[PDB]
C-alpha cells in the first residue's frame, strides 16, 4: 500500500451496487478505495509528462556585451549612424550630447549620439519556457491492491501494476493476478489546464535548485526580458537588460543590469515546483478525473483455509497510521496459504467486531502476506489476529475523524477541488448540482481576481464590504455579500 | 525593467513551492522596513489617529493603507 | 530576500546617475500594468465614482489610492 | 521524510541593480574611490593676481 | 585612496555539503556537527516519517538539513566609508590665456 507512504491519503467507500467508482487522482495524493464484497485499492496519478515537450519562448538573464560602439555628431552635422545599428542581436539607444569643442563641433547644443552593443546572452543562464501538448502529454496512475505483503519505498511491489495515459490510449484493464482486474478510464485534457500551463526551465545542471515550474502562460508572456524561439541566432527586445546613461559629449556608456535570476525567483513566490529527468519533464503538482471501476475485482483467497489462530505473531507492532487508522504486520508459521481471522473489540465488555478492515479478507501468502489496514472507533480495543492479541487506545475522537474528514474536505477545495466535485459519483440533486452551483462561481470568480494578489483579495474585498456599510439603498445592501465570498473563497 | 511576480498568478498545488510563508510576509517584513526604520514616522502615525481624525472606525483604513502604500 | 531601494535617499546628484527618468515610472510602468490587463477590474473601479458617496475631495483620495494599493 | 531539499537563491545582482534606482554613480580608478558627485564650499581670492 | 571598509553581503550563495538528517518520530531529534560552525545554515522541521523509510512509528518526523553557505567568487556587494584623514577635494584652476 503506496497510501500509507504519503500524507495526504483519501478513503472512498464501495457500496453494494456502485461500481464505477468516478475519482479526482491528485498529484502527490494517494486514494484508498474500499468496497464491499471487492478488495482494496490504492489509485494514484503518479506522473504528469511529456517527453521533450515543444519549447516557447526563451529568456535571457545575464547579458553578455561586446564590441562597444559609440559614435557622435554636431546638432545640424547629420546625426550619428552606425552599421550595427540594424544588424542583428544588437541593442541601440539614440540620444542627444552636449557637444562643447574639445570634442569639435562649430555649433553648441545637442549633438545626436547613439552607442550600440553586440548584446549576446551569457551561457547557461537561459530561462526556457515549455508546454505540455494534450496529443503528447503523458499521465501515469500506478494501481497497486493491497496484497496483505508491505514493500516499501526503496522497493517497487510486484503487484503494483502501471498504465500509461495518452491521448492514443482510453482506458486499461489492468492484470491484478488472481484479484481480478481493474478499469482506468481517464481523461487527458481535463486535467491540468494545458492551454495556460507553461513549464519555466533555468539551468537544470545548477544543482541548489528545482529543475522546472508550472507557470501561467499570461504571466509567462507578461515578462519584459530579451526573449527568442530555439535556432534564433539573435533576440528579441534585447534592450530590456542593456541600459545606457546620459552621455559626456563623447561617448554614452553601457550598464548592463547584470544577471537577473533572483528576480525570477523571487516572481516565483508561490509557484508550484515541476521535475526534469532527462527528456521527462515531470510535474510536481496536478490532477486528474480518472473513473474507476471496480466490475472485475474479487476477494482474491476466499477459497483458501482459515490460518491456525495459535501460529500468529507480530513482525510489526500496531500504531496509528496518521489517518486515525491502524496498521500492523503479523506473520504466520503454519500452512501456508491461509485467511487471516482479524477482529477489533471494543473492550467494553464486548466480543464485537468494530474492525472497518481497510484491507478486506487479510491474506497470508506463500511468500507473503500480513500488512492489515484497519479502521477503529475511539477509546480502549483490543485487534485480535486468531488468538494473538494486542491492547490499543485509539487516539482520535467521536466527531474528531468526521471534523478531519471536513479538514479533508475543506483543503481539497483547492484550485484541483473547484473542478473536484465529481470525487463521489452522479449525486444528481447532491454532487451534479454541486458542479453547478461552484463552476460558475469560481469559473467567474477565475475570469476576474484571478491576477489580483492576496493584498488586494484581503483589502479590495473588505473595502467592497465597507461599501456595503456605506450604502443608501436597503434593497442594493446586499453587496454586503461580498464580505462573505471575497474574504473567505479566495483566501486558502 | 520588472518581472511582475505571482501574486496574481496562483494557479495549483499539492507538490512542492517556493515561499508560501512568505509571499504574503514579503510585504509584512516590507511594513516593518517602513517601521522599524522609520520610528519618528511610526510616532508621526499616532498624531493621525487622536488629534485629527475622531473618526474611529476609518482610523484602520487611514493606517494599515498609508502603511501598505509604502513599498 | 528583501531590499528596499535607494527611493529613501536620494541624497546628491549633478553628474552621471541611474535609471532616475524611469525610476519613478517603474510604478508608472506597474499600475497601467494593472489598467491595461485587468481592464474589467479597471472598469469595477467606476462603480465607486458616481454610485457610492462621491464627497469632492475623497473622490480621488480613494480611487488612485487604490490603483496604486496593487503591487 | 528522509531529504528536506535545500535550494539557492541564485544571485542577486540585478535585484540590487532595481535596488540602486536615483544613485549617483561612483569611479573607481584602481586605487581611489572617486566620487561623481559632491559640494563643498571654497574662498577664491584674486587679490593676488593681476 | 582605498579607505576602510563594511558590511560586504555576498549576492549568489555557494551552497555546499548538503546533508540531512531524519529521525522516526520519537527516535531523537537528530544533532548536526554541521550545525556549530559559521557559514553554516540549519533548520529544524517536523517530516512525516512512514514505513517506505523503515521505521517503527509514524507521525511528526523529526528533520533538520544542513549546508555551508559560501561566497561566489566576485560576487561580493562591498559597503565602504570614509575617513576624512585620506579624503581629497581636487580643484584645478584654469585662467582665460587666450588659448
Ligand atoms: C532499501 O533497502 C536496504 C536494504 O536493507 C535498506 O538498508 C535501505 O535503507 C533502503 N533504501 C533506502 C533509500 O532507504
Amino acid at each position: 500500500s503506496r497510501c500509507t507512504h504519503l500524507e495526504n491519503r483519501d478513503f472512498v467507500t464501495g457500496t453494494q451496487g456502485t461500481t464505477r467508482v468516478t475519482l479526482v487522482l491528485e498529484l502527490g495524493g494517494c486514494v484508498t478505495i474500499t468496497a464491499e464484497g471487492k478488495p482494496s485499492m490504492d489509485v494514484w496519478l503518479d506522473a504528469i509528462y511529456q517527453e521533450n515537450p515543444a519549447q516557447t519562448r526563451e529568456y535571457c538573464l545575464h547579458a553578455k556585451l561586446s564590441d562597444t560602439k559609440v559614435a557622435a555628431r554636431c546638432p545640424t552635422m547629420g546625426p550619428a549612424t552606425l552599421a550595427e545599428e540594424h544588424q542583428g542581436g544588437t541593442v541601440c539607444k539614440r540620444d542627444q550630447s552636449d557637444r562643447g569643442w574639445g570634442n569639435h563641433c562649430g555649433l553648441f547644443g545637442k549633438g545626436s549620439i547613439v552607442a550600440c552593443v553586440k548584446a549576446a546572452c551569457e551561457a547557461k543562464k537561459k530561462a526556457t519556457g515549455h508546454v505540455y501538448d494534450a496529443n503528447k502529454i503523458v499521465y501515469t496512475v500506478k494501481v497497486e491492491p493491497h496484497t496483505g505483503d508491505y514493500v516499501a519505498a526503496n522497493e517497487t511491489h510486484s503487484g503494483r501494476k502501471t498504465a500509461s495515459f495518452t491521448v492514443s490510449s482510453e482506458k486499461t484493464i489492468l492484470t491484478m493476478g488472481e484479484y481480478g482486474d481493474v478499469s482506468l478510464l481517464c481523461r487527458v485534457a481535463s486535467g491540468v489546464d494545458l492551454a495556460q500551463t507553461v513549464i519555466l526551465e533555468l539551468d537544470k545542471t545548477v544543482e541548489h535548485l528545482p529543475t522546472a515550474w508550472q507557470v501561467h502562460r499570461d504571466w509567462f508572456n507578461d515578462l519584459a526580458l530579451p526573449w527568442k524561439h530555439e535556432g534564433a541566432r539573435n533576440w528579441n527586445n534585447a534592450e530590456r537588460l542593456v541600459e545606457f546613461g546620459a552621455p559626456h559629449a563623447v561617448k554614452m556608456d553601457v550598464y548592463n543590469l547584470g544577471d537577473q535570476t533572483g528576480v525570477l525567483l523571487k516572481a516565483l513566490a508561490g509557484v508550484p515546483v515541476a521535475h526534469i529527468e532527462g527528456t521527462k519533464y515531470h510535474l510536481k503538482s496536478g490532477h486528474v478525473t480518472c473513473e474507476v471501476g471496480l466490475e472485475k475485482l474479487k476477494m482474491k483467497g476466499l477459497t483458501y483455509t482459515m490460518c491456525d489462530k495459535t501460529k500468529f505473531t507480530w513482525k510489526r507492532a500496531p500504531t496509528d497510521s496518521g489517518h486515525d487508522t491502524v496498521v500492523m504486520e503479523v506473520t504466520f508459521s503454519g500452512t501456508k496459504p491461509c485467511r487471516i481471522p482479524v477482529r477489533a473489540v471494543a473492550h467494553g465488555s464486548p466480543d464485537v467486531n468494530v474492525a472497518m478492515l481497510i484491507t478486506p479478507n487479510p491474506t497470508i501468502e506463500n511468500n507473503g502476506g500480513g500488512f492489515i489496514e484497519m479502521q477503529l472507533p475511539p477509546g480502549d480495543n483490543i485487534i485480535y489476529v486468531g488468538e494473538l492479541s494486542y491492547q490499543w487506545f485509539q487516539k482520535g475522537s467521536s466527531i474528531g475523524r468526521v471534523f478531519q474528514k471536513t479538514k479533508k474536505g475543506i483543503e481539497r477545495l483547492t484550485v484541483i477541488g473547484e473542478h473536484a466535485w465529481d470525487f463521489g459519483s452522479a449525486g444528481g440533486f447532491l454532487s451534479s448540482i454541486g458542479k453547478a452551483l461552484h463552476t460558475v462561481l469560481g469559473g467567474a470568480f477565475n475570469s476576474i481576481f484571478g491576477g489580483v494578489g492576496f493584498l488586494p483579495k484581503l483589502l479590495l474585498g473588505v473595502a467592497l464590504a465597507w461599501l456595503g456599510l456605506n450604502m443608501r439603498n436597503p434593497t442594493m445592501s446586499m453587496s454586503f455579500l461580498l464580505a462573505g465570498v471575497l474574504v473567505l473563497a479566495m483566501t486558502l | 525593467v520588472l518581472i511582475p511576480s505571482h501574486a496574481q498568478g496562483e494557479l495549483t498545488g499539492r507538490g512542492h513551492k517556493w515561499l508560501e510563508g512568505d509571499s504574503l510576509r514579503t510585504h509584512l517584513t516590507r511594513v516593518e522596513g517602513w517601521v522599524w526604520k522609520n520610528r519618528l514616522l511610526a510616532l508621526a502615525m499616532v498624531t493621525v489617529v487622536w488629534l485629527t481624525l475622531e473618526s474611529v472606525v476609518t482610523r484602520v483604513a487611514v493606517l494599515v493603507v498609508l502603511l501598505c502604500l509604502a513599498p
